[PDB]
């Protein structure tokens, strides 16, 4: 995208 | 310096 | 089978045939063919954020999201589809944001079915259980405790704390473990029927959107789609939205004080205004931000600059949810900038009133309007995971036909929306908000979601009937004609030698090059980098810190002349490496020459003015001592790689030597860093190579010229080396991390050399490991939400490490770490065959992969040219050396270098620790290390690769 | 004749030696002395007969006989009989010919009196002048005639002493050539042997001699033991040789002469005849305008003339010559402008003379000579027991027996009058002048008579004279000023509750480090001080290096002038560098060195630089630097096989064209730059306190942050080179061709490994059994060269072994026979027995314990293991203890797995060097790319 993600990438 | 860029 | 679209507007550059459709149930489907993509690739985009979250339980879609991975019917395995996607070269990720979420992946070659099909019965029936909502509340309770210190999230946070409470926008999108799951088990409220119906109410409708890039054709895979999302059945469900603007006027005209952890200075100006978005083709919004974000001769920006209160600004509206927009002007701050900001604020209204008095101006629409279709035509390729998150994300609001050329191409100036957003830049409509860290003891009111504290006061009409009294001019101007747009387009042809690979041309004792015509790309555009070494950058502390000070106060005096080349394509970037100064100009193919040259003799003949140096020595020296609040896994990092070189100093070192430099100090060191240096570079582009021979002329004719650069000697053009661990050890030490309660560790089996054996047993283990580690270590055993593992390569030596952090002690961490060891192995003899193979092709996609953009291979080539080893083909043989391995093999390699046991064990832990702090083996004892250079004394070092 | 004279003697108390002069009824000087703590006895006879007294025919006449007085006596008529006792037990004689004497000397292993003196004291009673002797020693006088041929001090002396008078005894010649001795006389049928017994009958007997013995029996043993066995010496009354005239009689005086030297050397030579002072040892005068010539501070004379670039030093003052007369002489060098400003020099030297004779004598100067004499006389150090007696034998004939020891060491009174005559000898009318020069050539006819070198007459004219007398002026010229640091506190300090035998750290910060002993062994009034100043600018490029080099030269010349009257009081010292920092070395007593070296840092902080100065110094290390293309082969082996090893190591190609680069501002701006910020470390040594200690290095790292604003160094940069580490297996060669000397060198490495306590030993060991034999075979059996060496090196924490060895072969047939000459030594160990084996590691026990002889000595080693990091005090002993527990398997095991040829752990590296008629290696950069770096040693 301060946006939360399932996985840090 | 724009916000979008 | 509603809708189908005929042809749509696509680049001249592109080659991707599209389509785009819709179905029974109302989903946007646009499809993507191409006969030569090599990984395949889908994503999907529900128009459904965390804006609806229900009042009793915060964070639900972050929840549902993060659960949602976990657990179907149709595959009731737990890890089905992250295994499934990386046992072929894939990686799936998501993320919620305000207004909606998006879900997507990518895969192997031809692996769409085996893949798809899992990624949709994502939506057609999801299962959960209380093992999953039991062990995922703790991830994100690792979400919230990594961002409760996180300097870019108190400040969202209180944004959407400050204004109305009763609504939507006055919401929390992560959830800590605390509102999530101790709260409704406080009043017994269960979870589990509030996820199924928060799932069956919202997501399943018209809603989201999908995109997938195919290979085969456009019509075999549009068959494809519409019987396999064909179930999600629409619901009916209108877009949530709402009139009402979050900021009631009577918490407008207030300025807040916020108290950071970490040592910034800041000032932001809010204004809101109403929704834009429905206007796409003039868009006010973005020539308001053309206009008050632009550096240059005259400008808001250089102003401040000469009073010296500012060192940059941005410009530009922010855009939040839908139905309402904010617009921001945000400005950091010097140390006695802190005490003007009346008159700040009172210049920025002097800058918008000087725009109010001659309003619209036709020829920077034109300009504009020309530069984004320039822009366009040569838009490059793009990578295909990413890309169609992107325009599944901008599918909800565009129709089918300029899916592609959204905020590309612009039809109508209308001056009467340019005159309307003007408008409502206004000092009745201002927000002010300062951060900076002198209210320590002064704030009252404190956060409870995140714990910030911050005050009310409310400006007093005084300085409001001092704004817009009476605002003529400071010495702003318009900015003038533009000189770098681009006119040359031409293709230059192949020449007779033509090679595959960059090749030196010229090798003298001064400079040397690598060159080569573009041959897959045909875009009028080149990159030219430089590397220039001088022994004396990183001599002591004092030589290695006015590097960065002369380097910076270069950028800063030279940003105002080059802002128009970064605003017209071509981009540059010149920052200080540790063997010497690094350079680097992309962009279009025409002003190159000009660029360069300005750089150039800018660099060389360079004086200092004083009030500059003066404020970018503070500002670097509360740049060091604020790198104690920061993450505990980046301290890891930090002290690894500092421990395992031949020489490097610590932070603590350098902000010492600061108080040492001074202006005839630096002003004598220019000169004797650009006394005797050497230049490598290579070219790379659309460009000839008479041409390129020039480039490189001028180059070192200018420095020959102005510097009076004398080569240096080839026996002092050297590099550093890497500690050597002794075949059996067990090297730890611990430190404390100051301001984050959280622990992190770091730990590091060093194998050996760079080899073309050899690099592969370790990228091959690195690939077996490198699903079942996240997949044991933060899913089953939850032990925090940062894990990693992978290959380390400094140096050329490669090592296999660890990153993790946690609530737990480390040394717990290190002893799972070693469990999660014994289990791979004894998962790895007991493996069949063609698993194995699936995990040789996975890495022999991977690896022989080709890079899409220009830029993607450019550093490909500079990052091998930059260590000395000028393999340009290491990644067809080794790769070719790959197919050919066995499956002792690997325990092979894995017995001797990274077992309990081992003969050949090389093992470097760090250990980061907090501020006030399934079987285990047994683990000999360490040797700690507590000081750094008494340690790096004894031990021998490696030696260095030797070129092709 | 035994007739006996004498009483206690004063002799200054740090001596213990017992003494006693007496004097012999036959006219016999006779000094005793007795040291039964002596290792070698020795004995000594002086002949106070003049050269002068010989027949005009036959030239050299004692100098023939005391070649031909050594074979042959009457107890032992065998022929080498004297000389086989003396080539049995160690002994060596030699007698040398002056105007008036001849001064035989000898000495012998422990005990050997009764034996040497049966065989020399009837050298008297019974000389035999026999075929053999006669024969052989004709040959031994024509040989060193021909040795003297090249010897220039000879050639200038018989020059001074033949163009006076022809008729003068003082012409005469020395030592006599074989025209006159065997030519004239055997074909004019004169026979050598009647006139020898003549000379030595009538002559020698008659009185004047001058025994002494150092021995170590008794008081009486020796006494009873050498008047016993002089009795035979019978009086014959001959007359003391002495002038009333003076053989320069005006018609040489202001004359000069041309003289061709070989060697390319440039000399100025003003002499000025003098009357004797002999008697007036009083006060000396003649020392005393020597002291005032040659004296170098502020207006000093040669100060000017180097302020003018003529002029590199001087030396003058009285010069001894016969009995009646005297010189009084002053050398000079030569510039190439300094040959063409000969009469302006001379006429500065006038004016000096003259500004002496304005301000008359001097007082405080002759108080201040006479303190510092008498303390150089107190605290004399030792003196070798064969060349001590011959010395005092020398003066025994012209003191009194209280003045043999107190000879000049003492002075009485004083006599400004004898300084007004002196003065008035000083004058033009009376200066002789010669100078030697290579340009001289074609020029010169009036050849001399013995040796043949070429002069002229050349009487100077008379306006060069008649401007030296009345136009005397004074310019820059001012008398010295005292360098008074009240040199009275010699106390000796007690030990105290420290009572270390090794240097303990008595402090260690951040800035400095400081390691302190006081002396327990020697006890002497002194005291020695060392200092590095470790920075990182040194060595970081070719001109850093040269830039450290020039600044430690310029001081060193700034300085040189101030401290050399220091230097004269007995305090020595030495600025040099090393390729880390600054090296600083104070030795000398310890009543005033703190002034000395508070002055020395606050020198070298504020620094200033003169223009030409620095011209000529940069020149002078241009000049030095492309030398090295002239240099020996095995230098040049064992300058590129370190290079090779090191990390970094700048050629001296790349130092040849940074020097040109370097200029003065660019000096003076890396001056300050250098200073600003270092680490010291520091080794006190002697009679001195801790408190004291630690308030002169306080004193000095505060003179460093008051001049220049010293801050410590940071822990992380005292860093150490590291040395280039073998892969284990490898032989790597490349070459060099020497374009100059026709000479190959070839140096040999083998690396086994860093000292551990261990490793010392395998390798010292197995050095030492191969060092005896390698000079058996090689020099002598396989004849490979003569310049051949073989042995350890300890260098950055490694060891290793080496052979050099220079000579005219192709080099690899050299490394093949190195190799032959390994196996030899490889089977001459299985073959060892025992006692070989144990006479080795005595060897080496007795070659590593010793006791030091002076203090500077054992400070020499400590400061040698303080730069090296080791800091084990004791290696000695503990190496030691661990040494004598080694085997001959021991060794073995050493042997095969490091240096054999079919090695597991064999690290080889030669070194090449041509003539001017494995792999390569074609760039040691790229050589050292790929091989690791040892790590250092932990400190104790």
């Amino acid at each position: 995208c301060i946006c939360s993600l399932y996985q840090l990438e | 310096f724009v916000n979008q860029h | 089978i509603k809708r189908i679209g005929n042809h749509i507007t696509k680049s001249p550059e592109d080659k991707r045939e599209y389509r785009g459709l819709e179905l029974a149930n109302g989903i946007k489907v646009l499809l993507i063919s191409d006969p030569t993509t090599d990984k395949s690739s889908a994503a999907l985009d529900v128009h459904i954020g965390s804006l609806s979250d229900p009042p009793n339980i915060a964070g639900l879609s972050h929840f549902l999201e993060h659960m949602l991975f976990l657990g179907t019917k149709k595959y009731p395995k737990e890890n089905e589809y992250s295994q499934f996607l990386s046992e072929h070269a894939g990686s799936s990720n998501a993320f919620t944001s305000g207004e909606h979420t998006n879900y997507y992946f990518d895969v192997s070659h031809e692996h769409l079915e085996g893949a798809l099909d899992r990624f949709a019965q994502f939506f057609l029936s999801p299962l959960f259980d209380e093992s999953a909502k039991d062990r995922e509340v703790n991830a994100v309770d690792s979400e919230h405790e990594k961002n409760v210190m996180n300097d870019a999230w108190r400040l969202f946070q209180l944004e959407k704390a400050t204004g109305n409470p009763k609504h939507p926008f006055s919401k929390f999108g992560t959830g800590n473990k605390y509102t999530l799951e101790t709260r409704p088990n406080q009043e017994g409220i269960d979870v589990r029927q509030e996820l199924l119906k928060f799932h069956s109410a919202y997501y399943s409708s018209n809603l989201m959107a999908v995109v997938v890039l195919g290979r085969e054709s456009l019509d075999d895979l549009t068959n494809l789609v519409v019987k396999l999302f064909s179930e999600v059945e629409n619901k009916n469900v209108p877009l949530p939205e709402f009139p009402e603007h979050p900021f009631q006027e009577e918490h407008l005209k207030q300025l807040y004080k916020i108290v950071p952890i970490k040592d910034i200075r800041n000032l932001y100006v809010t204004f809101p205004i109403p929704d834009l978005q429905k206007y796409y083709k003039s868009n006010p919004g973005h020539y308001l931000g053309h206009l008050i974000g632009h550096e240059g001769p005259g400008s808001l920006l250089s102003e401040l600059k000469s009073k010296g209160w500012v060192n940059t600004l941005v410009g530009g509206q922010k855009e939040g949810a839908r139905g309402f927009m904010f617009f921001i002007i945000n400005v950091d701050l010097t140390e006695e900038g802190l005490l003007h900001v009346e008159d700040i604020i009172l210049h920025m209204f002097q800058y918008i009133q000087k725009l109010r008095a001659e309003g619209p101006q036709e020829w920077v629409f034109q300009e504009l309007k020309d530069l984004n279709a320039v822009a366009f035509r040569f838009k490059d390729k793009e990578r295909p995971r990413g890309y169609t998150s992107k325009i599944a994300g901008i599918l909800h609001y565009y129709p089918l036909e300029e899916v592609l050329t959204a905020e590309y191409l612009l039809e109508e100036f209308r001056p009467d929306l340019i005159e309307m957003v003007l408008d409502k830049l206004r000092p009745e409509n201002v927000r002010v908000a300062i951060v900076s860290k002198s209210f320590e003891g002064k704030t009252d009111r404190t956060e409870e979601w995140y714990g910030t504290q911050y005050k009310q006061e409310a400006i007093p009409d005084e300085v409001i009937k001092k704004w817009q009294n009476a605002d003529l001019n400071g010495k702003f101007k318009l900015p003038t004609k533009n000189e770098f747009i681009p006119t040359n387009f031409e293709i230059l042809p192949l020449e007779k030698e033509a090679t595959p690979y960059p090749a030196l041309i010229k090798d003298t004792a001064m400079s040397k090059l690598w060159f080569k015509q573009d041959d897959k790309f045909f875009l009028p555009k080149a990159n030219l980098n430089f590397e220039f070494f001088s022994p004396f950058a990183y001599v002591d502390p004092l030589h290695s810190n006015m590097a960065y000070l002369y380097l910076e106060l270069l950028k800063d005096s030279l940003n105002e002349y080059a802002y128009a080349a970064e605003l017209a394509g071509l981009s540059y970037d010149l920052q200080n490496t540790i063997y010497g100064m690094y350079l680097s100009v992309k962009g279009y193919n025409d002003k190159q020459p000009i660029l360069l040259k300005k750089i150039i003799e800018k660099m060389a003949t360079f004086e200092i003015d004083e009030k500059r140096f003066e404020i970018i020595k503070e500002a670097y020296m509360r740049s060091l001592n604020n790198f104690r609040a920061e993450q505990p896994h980046q301290h890891a990092m930090y002290y690894l790689r500092l421990l395992m070189t031949e020489v490097a100093w610590t932070k603590d070192e350098l902000k010492e030597a600061l108080d040492d430099v001074t202006l005839p100090r630096l002003k004598a060191f220019i000169p004797q860093l650009l006394s005797r240096l050497h230049i490598e570079a290579l070219l790379h582009g659309n460009i000839t190579k008479q041409a390129a021979l020039g480039i490189m002329q001028m180059v070192e004719d200018t420095l020959i010229e102005h510097a009076h650069t004398k080569p240096l000697l080839p026996s002092q053009l050297v590099r550093y080396r890497e500690v050597q661990l002794p075949d059996r050890g067990w090297f730890v030490y611990q430190q404390r991390n100051e301001v984050h309660n959280n622990s992190g560790i770091e730990i590091y089996y060093q194998t050996d050399m760079q080899s073309t054996s050899e690099n592969m047993f370790l990228e091959l283990f690195a690939q077996i490991i490198s699903e079942p580690a996240f997949n044991t270590l933060r899913t089953k055993e939850q032990l925090g939400y940062i894990v990693f593992s992978g290959p380390r390569r400094a140096n050329g030596i490669q090592g296999l490490r660890f990153i993790i952090q946690s609530e737990k002690p480390p040394h717990y961490l290190e002893s799972r770490v070693e469990a999660f060891l014994i289990t791979m192995e004894k998962s790895i003899e007991d493996m069949t065959e063609e698993a194995f193979q699936k995990h040789i092709q996975a890495l022999a996609i991977r690896r022989l992969d080709k890079p899409k953009k220009l830029s993607a291979e450019s550093a490909k080539y500079w990052g091998e040219i930059i260590s000395q080893q000028y393999n340009f083909d290491r990644d067809n043989t080794e790769v070719a050396y790959l197919k050919t391995l066995t499956k002792e093999d690997i325990i092979k390699f894995y017995k001797e270098m990274l077992a309990v046991d081992a003969p050949r064990r090389h093992k470097v832990s760090v250990h980061v620790l907090a501020r006030e702090m399934s079987q285990a083996p047994a683990l000999p004892q360490p040797e700690v290390i507590q000081n750094m250079t008494e340690f790096k004394r004894g031990l021998p070092l490696f030696p260095l690769v030797k070129p092709h």
